[PDB]
RNA sequence: GCUUACGGCCAUACCACCCUGGAAAUGCCCGAUCUCAUCUGAACUCGGAAGUAAAGCAGGGUCGGGCCUGGUUAGUACUUGGAUGGGAGACCGCCUGGGAAUACCAGGUGCUGUAAGCUA
RNA sequence: GGCGGUACACCUGUCAAACGGUAACGCAGGUGUCCUAAGGCGAGCUCAGGGGGGACAGAAACCUCCCGUAGAGCAGAAGGGCAAAAGCUCGCUUGAUCUUGAUUUUCAGUAUGAGUACGGACCGCGAAAGCGGGGCCUCACGAUCCUUCCGGCUUUUGGGGUUUUAAGCGGGAGGUGUCAGAAAAGUUACCACAGGGAUAACUGGCUUGUGGCGGCCAAGCGUUCAUAGCGACGUCGCUUUUUGAUCCUUCGAUGUCGGCUCUUCCUAUCAUUGUGAAGCAGAAUUCACCAAGCGUUGGAUUGUUCACCCACUAACAGGGAA
RNA sequence: CUCGCCGAUCAAGCAGUUUUAUCCGGUAAAGCCAAUGACUAGAGGCACCUAUUCUCAAACUUUAAAUGGGUAAGAGGCCCGGCUCGCUGGCGCUGGAGCCGGGCGUGGAAUGCGACGCGCCUAGUGGGCCAUUUUUGGUAAGCAGAACUGGUGCUGCGGGAUGAACCGAACGCCGGGUUAAGGCGCCCGAUGCCGACGCUCAUCAGACCCCAUAAAAGGUG
């Protein structure tokens, strides 16, 4: 009772179906992941001016 | 252009093109002539029609459109796109080969001047 | 079923060039990558540390953070059916400088020119790039050229 | 054996007998140079070859036939010493066996070696003098009933075994541009040491 | 025996950088040594360089660039002759003074002369600048010994420690100066003073006069002639100390005008070396 | 694997390093009155039989070597537990490696 | 033009052999007291200046090997897309676009940044 | 299906069709370890091999010169990387330590595992720049509950207080190899049930390796003479009276081996009719052609189809029709 | 539901597509006289050694396509001034980043389109099958397993006599006109053309995608 192991026949048409969105760039990107040793800078020239 | 000749010879197997005359240009518009007033597939009966979408383009009648899609002027995408795709009938005569190339005989590719023989059976 | 190793496939795309093996030219380190330009990715076998996977060698993103040796990308990658933003540390000797947008620097500084110029001497130059136009008519002179008379050769074999 | 209907397209990649594929058996074809092979470029100005129209493969125990075949004719119309054959075909591509039957496993063990040959590929050479013309055409033509397909047997406008034509052959020699060495001749350009273009002359 | 130079050894050659087949620049050492952090943004990373020939010290100051390092700053030990020193231009003492030179020549550039005046005396102990607030920072930069071996009382310190007393930041330890007892792991900077100001090469001069004369003049003979003894070794150097602080700015010569005359014959154009192997062609036919 | 009987690493309590003591960790018998302990046998009386899994089907060989890291600071006897890869022999004590030997 | 220090690209720079050159500089060279250093002052480190071109180095030479570049190989090999094209088949031709590689032939052989000095 | 194997958790090259991904009980392999150094750092050195030499000494001991792009080595499989390195040797060492988050990879973009770049401590090596939070990189490993140990600048043990005990928070370990993790030996022909043509045992179908049958070429056999009669080495086909391969039809059922009986068809013709060929003198026999009209037996043994023998005969030919 | 609706009065943004610009790769081919591995034959110099030669690689490669993958084509820009910082440091700008103000539309490739915009709930499905090309195991299979796309499953219609998938074409109910693929002796709508040229005789003629079989070898037809 063997079956059919892998397929990726009908899957670009169904990535295709409500199409391949790219990811929405925004305005003022995030600031997670950045050097801390930068940011804590950063937030010292934000209490000051 | 460069631009839009890459886009027909990778769908030449699906289209027949040309270059058409004046007279293929004036009967497409005459005779097959709707226009695009709000998303809608207007009828091209009066000036009035494309004096009001057209009308900072200074296409103000049908002559206009003609001599601004015959001679490409500094305006033709706002007056090729004003035009809805002409519904041309089937081949009065029929086609050589639907599904060959225009060099080999059928009716696909492009057919440099033939293009106005194949408008005055289908217009 | 093939192994989920990170290094499969990678024969070939992270091997170095034909008389290229060695020490890593002393340029690419002192490149400076600031933060937010447009940087490719590459990967070398040399520097086994930071080296990006191999579904990143050969994108390209841009630049959110820099470090001391590495520098912080954000690639698109599809997964899928869907493109992800990935941020990714990758050394600065898997990466260069992407030359893609130095054609547009280029061209906007060459239209900040233009409409100046324009501007305080009264033309109407355009300022937009255009497709590759038919040729226009031309004459071609038969003077010191006639047209040689071709036809195919016989068949040998 | 299995009959060659089975191994006559080229099917599979080609699967060369190496580290990976052993126990490969020895090929039915040993020797591919037969006559007076010890013979200078001079004496043997003709060539005949026994071009392929097929893109198949050639099995080694054919090779093997069809060179008897056309040795056996050349030494009775031409003599053991008046011809020069060159087997231009190895078998390299190993055919595959599968066990002696369901398909549990079914990647099978070697069988033989196999030549693969291409459109417009010599099978086989055979240069011999100026006169032996109609011979060789006719021992040549008795050794394409032992291959499969068809075969033609075009007589080359080359010199022999080298790769220079019979129009220019004898120009090249009084030039000191080819020099004779064994059944071929040394391409010598102008673009050496002084020291070896004074040895010439 | 097989040839191993033949057109397959060639083909697959590579050639080392060029200032590695010169045997001039280590890049595992460089890399290490010129490369600032990313998150440094072309900020210059300076560094001390420190070359010894058989007659002269080179002593320059540069930072790394794609297009090749600029030299900030450069200090030479013929200059020696100038403020005093004329004889042993290459030794420890003089070392120490092209150091010095450097450091103060840089300190006038910069308008950091007036502030980091280091030890105007010679004490020999262990001397770290320090930067002083509200004044500009110090000037850090760092030792480059190349190919030469870093052991204890090697010259490459000598003018690390000319230059740490000129007012140069220069992160080091007392380990590799000469006067390190490594048995005991302690520093005596009293025989450093000696190495500085040469008292070590003054009794080399008073072992050899008063043991025989023959050999001190072949070792010390352009010490006679130009009338430094062996007890004006540390006056002498002092007082190049001094010269040295009071005007280390270097003048540089008037640009003598040359037509330009070459002392060397030119390659042989194609016209000319073509003709030359169809006269060899000719003359070997005669001759046979 | 052997590791050495002394270790210069970071003491939590002193906030510097510090020699340690290097000493295998052992588990040490089981309590009576530990909670699953005090429940497991209360569940397990009476009748019902074997109320708990017995793992049988052992498939590991070795197991994670834990170092007890004992500060040697007479005030500071600070412990702590450091893991080391799995190795089928370790020997604490050991002798360090000789190169130019027979 | 040259000699050095630090380099960037990393053979147009490499390799074999031959010839020529020392103004400055460089190299060889002369010593083992100090610093340092090894079985050994060869190397490394240090002290020095009697000799000046043997080698390093630099510049030339070779119908040089290599490398680099171009021509050619060739619109060939291969390939995107198309047909109710051919053929028992293997495979091949054509339509619409892109389009290599070796051999062979020819030319070239380091360029250049910062700093210092010398006009062989 | 069972037996075997693990393709069940992982790694290298290939398959894979020049991003990535991509299957089969595809191919060649590897793993459940090893290492206080084979970890970290600094310095010096150059390897495999080949040539000329040098008491014993030889093809192999050791000394030394020359060439030597790495052709050696780097714990292991393979691939990649590496020459003042990442190899070799040496002396100092414990960054194989303590911590929060971000992030890559398998991915659902979850956990674990394995990695990357930083921040904050405390340190190692180095003159220094720097390098190092394990092994040059890709592999070498494990949830909840429970136990156990370590840690607190600490909590509860409750109507208060003190001391044992117990519980808890934070981090390791004990392990689930069916490797996202049940605690588990068979037999049933005395067998039952829900189902399955998702799946075997019949026919049929596709396929023809195998079986059977027929050509092509001509070394040779045939006293001589390749082809009267044969055809080695090769090679091209047909057939479904062999046996496989496959699993499309049939498991709310297609009655299953042989014989008996009876009808019909096929020809790849044993005999008879009409002919051609010979190593056809006659007789006998062999090869081939038109040709299935007609006939192709009685018996011993075996359940046997298939065999073997006894006699007869113009001959006692071979098959199909579930 | 948030908008655009008024079209480039507007900012736009988007794309199974091209163009321009810049990167990525190691497949086809090619090469082995270049490395690793396999391999045939002579020749020269005193079994090796040098220069040649025949033939190959899927787990080899100097070189290297076609197709293809990523990114960049503007106001979220460009330029200028000031300020802030414990980060950085010869160098109050030395870098860096943040903040504030001002100047500048010829929206600065083609084509198309309202944004397939922002969320919520969510059934069914998780046995697929076929074809062109690429491709693995197998002698082969209406066989087994993959890749791109299409079809089918879920789909009728015209054509292939017949038919799941082939070719054409996708469907509300009808009148007229005209075609596709395929056809026009008769069944059977249409050559009932004074169609053009040539080939072909078969005592098993031949008659056209998938497709329903035919080879080697022969002929003084
Ligand atoms: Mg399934
Ligand atoms: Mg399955
Ligand atoms: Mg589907
Ligand atoms: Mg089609
Ligand atoms: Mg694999
Ligand atoms: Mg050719
Ligand atoms: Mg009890
Ligand atoms: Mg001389
Ligand atoms: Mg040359
Ligand atoms: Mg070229
Ligand atoms: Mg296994
Ligand atoms: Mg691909
Ligand atoms: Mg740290
Ligand atoms: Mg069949
Ligand atoms: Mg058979
Ligand atoms: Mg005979
Ligand atoms: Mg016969
Ligand atoms: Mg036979
Ligand atoms: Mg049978
Ligand atoms: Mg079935
Ligand atoms: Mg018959
Ligand atoms: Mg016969
Ligand atoms: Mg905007
Ligand atoms: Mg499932
Ligand atoms: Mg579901
Ligand atoms: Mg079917
Ligand atoms: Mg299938
Ligand atoms: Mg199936
Ligand atoms: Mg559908
Ligand atoms: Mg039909
Ligand atoms: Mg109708
Ligand atoms: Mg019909
Ligand atoms: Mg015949
Ligand atoms: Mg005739
Ligand atoms: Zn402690």
């Amino acid at each position: 009772a063997k079956s059919k192991n892998h397929t990726t026949h009908n899957q670009s048409r169904k990535w295709h179906r409500n199409g391949i969105k790219k990811p929405r760039s925004q305005r003022y990107e995030s600031l997670k992941g950045v050097d801390p040793k930068f940011l804590r800078n950063m937030r010292f020239a934000k209490k000051h001016n | 252009n460069k631009a839009s000749i890459n886009m027909l010879r990778i769908a030449e197997p699906y289209i027949a093109w040309g270059y058409p005359n004046l007279k293929s240009v004036r009967e497409l518009i005459y005779k097959r002539g709707f226009g695009k007033i709000k998303k809608q597939r207007i009828a091209l009966t009066d000036n009035s029609l494309i004096e009001k979408t057209l009308g900072q383009c200074g296409i103000i009648c049908i002559e206009d459109l003609i001599h601004e899609i015959y001679t490409v002027g500094k305006n033709f995408k706002a007056a090729n796109n004003f035009l809805w795709p002409f519904k041309l009938s089937s081949p009065r005569g029929g086609m050589n080969k639907k599904t060959t190339h225009f060099v080999e005989g059928g009716d696909a590719g492009n057919r440099e001047d033939q293009i106005n023989r194949l408008v005055r059976r289908m217009n | 079923t093939n192994t989920r190793g990170k290094r499969r496939g990678t024969r070939y795309m992270f091997a170095r060039p034909f008389r290229k093996h060695g020490p890593i030219p002393l340029s690419t380190y002192m490149r400076i990558y600031k933060k937010g330009d447009i940087v490719d990715i590459k990967g070398t076998g040399t520097i086994q540390k930071g080296m990006p996977h191999k579904c990143y060698h050969g994108k390209t993103g841009r630049v959110y953070n820099v470090t001391q040796h590495a520098v912080g990308i954000i690639v698109n990658k599809q997964v899928k059916g869907k493109i992800l933003a990935k941020r990714i540390n990758v050394r600065i000797e898997h990466i260069k400088h992407s030359k893609s947008r130095d054609s547009f620097l280029q061209r906007v500084k060459e239209n900040e020119k233009k409409k100046v110029e324009a501007k305080k001497e009264g033309t109407w130059i355009e300022l937009k790039r255009q497709p590759a136009a038919p040729r226009p008519a031309h004459f071609v002179s038969t003077k010191n050229n006639k047209p040689q008379l071709l036809e195919p050769i016989p068949y040998e074999f | 054996r299995r009959p060659a209907r089975c191994y006559r397209y080229c099917k599979n990649k080609p699967y060369p007998k190496s580290r990976f594929c052993r126990g490969v058996p020895d090929p039915k074809i040993r020797i591919f140079d037969l006559g007076r092979k010890k013979a200078k470029v001079d004496e043997f100005p003709l060539c005949a070859h026994m071009v392929s129209d097929e893109y198949e493969q050639l099995s080694s125990e054919a090779l093997e036939a069809a060179r008897i075949c056309a040795n056996k004719y050349m030494v009775k119309t031409c003599g053991k010493d008046g011809f020069h054959i060159r087997v231009r075909l190895h078998p390299f591509h190993v055919i595959r066996i599968n066990k002696m039957l369901g398909m549990r496993g079914a990647f099978g063990k070697p069988q033989g070696t196999v030549a693969r040959v291409h459109i417009g590929q010599v099978i086989m050479s055979v240069r011999t003098k100026a006169q032996n013309k109609e011979h060789v055409i006719e021992a040549l033509r008795r050794a394409k009933f032992k291959f499969p397909g068809r075969q033609k047997i075009h007589v080359s406008k080359k010199y022999g075994f080298t790769k220079f034509n019979t129009c220019d052959f004898d120009n090249m020699l009084a030039e000191k541009r080819l020099i004779p060495d064994g059944c071929g001749v040394k391409y010598i350009p102008s673009r050496g040491p002084l020291s070896r273009w004074k040895a010439l002359h | 025996v097989k040839v191993v130079k033949n057109k397959s050894y060639f083909k697959r050659y590579q050639v080392k950088f060029r200032r590695r087949r010169e045997g001039k620049t280590d890049y595992f050492a460089r890399k290490r040594l010129v490369i600032q952090d990313k998150n440094k943004y072309n900020t210059p990373k300076y560094r001390m360089i420190v070359r010894f020939s058989n007659r002269d010290i080179v002593c320059q100051i540069a930072y790394a660039k794609i297009e090749g390092d600029m030299i900030v700053c450069a200090a030479y030990s013929h200059e020696l002759p100038k403020y005093g020193i004329s004889v042993g231009l290459t030794n420890y003492a003089a070392a120490y003074c092209t150091g010095l030179l450097l450091a103060r020549r840089l300190l006038n550039k910069f308008g950091l002369d007036k502030v980091y005046d280091g030890q105007v005396e010679i004490t020999g102990d262990e001397f770290n600048v320090e930067s002083i607030d509200g004044q500009p920072g110090a000037f850090t930069c760092y030792l480059d010994a190349g190919l030469a071996r870093t052991t204890t009382g090697n010259k490459v310190f000598g003018a690390l420690k000319g230059a740490v007393d000129g007012g140069l930041s220069i992160p080091h330890s007392t380990k590799r100066f000469p006067g390190y007892d490594v048995e005991s792991k302690e520093f005596n900077a009293e025989v450093h003073r000696k190495h500085i100001l040469g008292l070590n090469i003054a009794e080399y001069m008073r072992l050899l006069m008063e043991e025989d004369e023959e050999c001190y003049k072949k070792q010390f003979s352009r010490f006679i002639k130009n009338g430094v003894t062996a007890d004006s070794m540390e006056e002498m150097y002092k007082k190049a100390h001094a010269a040295i602080r009071e005007n280390p700015v270097h003048e540089k010569k008037p640009k003598r005008e040359v037509k330009k005359k070459r002392w060397n014959r030119a390659k042989l154009t194609l016209a000319q070396r073509k003709d030359r192997v169809a006269q060899k062609k000719a003359s070997f036919l005669r001759a046979q | 694997v052997n590791v050495p009987k002394t270790r210069r690493t970071y003491c939590k309590k002193c906030k510097k390093h510090q020699p340690h003591k290097v000493t295998q960790y052992k588990k040490g018998k089981d309590s009576l009155y530990a909670q699953g302990k005090r429940r497991y046998d209360r569940k397990q009386s009476g009748y019902g039989g074997q109320t708990k899994p017995i793992f049988r089907k052992k498939a590991k060989t070795t197991k994670k070597i834990v170092l007890r890291l004992e500060c040697v600071e007479p005030n500071c006897r600070s412990k702590r537990m450091l893991a080391i890869k799995r190795c089928k022999h370790f020997e604490l004590g050991g002798d360090k490696k000789r190169k130019g030997q027979v």
